[PDB]
This record gives structure tokens, sequence and C-alpha cells, in this order.
């Protein structure tokens, strides 16, 4: 729904579509075999 | 007049029957309705397309 700038992201709200829109940047910023939730299951 | 089904090749010939096709007394119009416009926040051509899709 809203554009997300990767420099504003913070691993403490994040839709599935928002996570898919910026995917490579989010994947690159997390460790291998790390699992973190987005929203609504 | 009567209408015949498949196997009779849909032939229409004079006849008699008690089961009659009938267009209802007051049929309705099946037009596609028109909805109110959808407003997208202002930006450049690509921003608007991104917000749309």
């Amino acid at each position: 729904a809203e554009p997300v700038y990767p420099d504003q992201l913070r691993l403490f709200p994040v839709n599935r579509e928002e996570a898919q829109s910026v995917k490579s940047n989010i994947v690159g910023m997390m460790g291998q075999w790390q699992i973190s939730g987005l929203a609504n299951g | 007049w009567v209408i015949m089904g498949p196997g009779y090749n849909g032939e229409i010939k004079p006849g008699t029957a008690s089961n009659t096709w009938c267009y209802p007394t007051n049929p309705v119009t099946g037009e596609i309705p028109t909805l109110s416009a959808l407003d997208i926040p202002d930006g450049d051509e690509v921003d608007v397309q991104w917000r749309l899709v």
C-alpha cells in the first residue's frame, strides 16, 4: 500500500505485500537461516 | 408453435404443449454498474503505477 525505504527498516506493521515489494534488500540484511515474523501470521 | 430439443436438431414446428417458455412479465436490465472513482496520491507516472498495482 505504501512505499518502504530499506534504510528505514528496523527489526523490533509490515504487510506481506510490503515485504515482497522489497525482498532482496530485506533478505540481504538478515543472517543465514534466520526466521523473523512480518504480520498477521 | 413449439420448439424441440436436441436429437430433433432444435426444429421449430407447429404443435401443442402445456410447458411453455415465457419471458417474465417485467424483466430487468443487465448493464454493468458504474462505481465512483478511485483516488491515488499525487506523484510521478511510475509512483502512481506502483501505488495502483
